[PDB]
């Protein structure tokens, strides 16, 4: 009943609302935080 | 109205967490002419400019004054070489952990009430002219499973009299919770908080899933521009999902307002089973 049907309950990473102009915008430098090998996977460096 | 604490007044018993902001402690507070109060102690570790310290303080004065069930009051502050925010301990912990660990003890009623409670708290802060800038399920805390609270780890901003925007300087930032204009332009507004409310809400309904799972944060701004957004949760009817999605409109002013979010989720919360279909919750 308007619930999403997925194969075996599995979500895809994303779902597209294209070509709706409210969701389509009509590429900066993101770096992880790593002290050996990621002490935090939710935050990143944001540079120009 | 904001209590300045001496270092003698309080001690850190245990570490509870770390991150970009710094470190959270289990702690004990003894006010001066007294009772021991179990507290959390957040130690901010960013080497602050004058600009940065003034901004934290101003945020702190506001947080000290809050009187709303759904927002944590700043009990005190200890400035030295580091800022330490002292706040009432929440032993139940954060909401992200709860929904991951206690999925089976969560029905539609709990979930939509959490949504309302967070909206109410976030609206309260918007009336206080505070851009929170860090809403995630990793920063909503459980007082009790019926009652949840928003907190800050020093990153919120008070907007001056004729300011709509806050322009951040660069830092460590939660890309997958951020509105697109905060990534491209580092602009933070009450409406960018709305975006992050949506993501918060997605996390709840997916019982703690990692958003955009398997897509590196480096690619996020692209897929957003192309119209890709977080998928519809398995338990969600279309009515709920469409509310979440409207928070991720490109035009920030066109997104819902926390006011509307309260009214909307509050209606749904009077007939929860209509709007969230959860196994065994019938």
């Amino acid at each position: 009943k308007s619930l999403p049907s997925y194969l075996n309950g599995v979500m895809p990473p994303t779902q597209s609302f294209a070509p709706d102009p409210k969701y389509v915008s009509s590429v900066p430098c993101i770096l992880p935080i790593i002290e050996n090998g990621k002490v935090c996977s939710t935050h990143y460096y944001l540079l120009p | 109205l904001l209590r300045i604490l001496k270092e003698t007044e309080f001690k850190k018993i245990k570490v509870l967490g770390s991150g970009a902001f710094g470190t959270v402690y289990k702690g004990l507070w003894i006010p001066e002419g007294e009772v021991k109060i179990p507290v959390a102690i957040k130690e901010l570790r960013e080497a602050t400019s004058p600009k940065a310290n003034k901004e934290i303080l101003d945020e702190a004065y506001v947080m000290a004054s809050v009187d709303n069930p759904h927002v944590c009051r700043l009990l005190g502050i200890c400035l030295t070489s580091t800022v330490q925010l002292i706040t009432q301990l929440m032993p139940f912990g954060c909401l992200l952990d709860y929904v991951r660990e206690h999925k089976d003890n969560i029905g539609s009623q709990y979930l939509l009430n959490w949504c309302v409670q967070i909206a109410k708290g976030m609206n309260y802060l918007e009336d206080r002219r505070l851009v929170h800038r860090d809403l995630a399920a990793r920063n909503v805390l459980v007082k009790t499973p019926q009652h949840v609270k928003i907190t800050d780890f020093g990153l919120a901003k008070l907007l001056g009299a004729e300011e709509k925007e806050y322009h951040a300087e660069g830092g460590k930032v939660p890309i997958k919770w951020m509105a697109l204009e905060s990534i491209l332009h580092r602009i933070y507004t009450h409406q960018s908080d709305v975006w992050s409310y949506g993501v918060t809400v997605w996390e709840l309904m997916t019982f703690g899933s990692k958003p955009y799972d398997g897509i590196p944060a480096s690619e996020i701004s692209s897929i957003l521009e192309k119209g890709e957004r977080l998928p519809q949760p398995p338990i969600c009817t279309i009515d709920v999902y469409m509310i979440m999605v409207k928070c991720w409109m490109i035009d920030a002013d066109s997104r819902p307002k926390f006011r509307e979010l309260i009214i909307e989720f509050s209606k749904m919360a009077r007939d929860p089973q209509r709007y969230l279909v959860i196994q065994g919750d019938e």
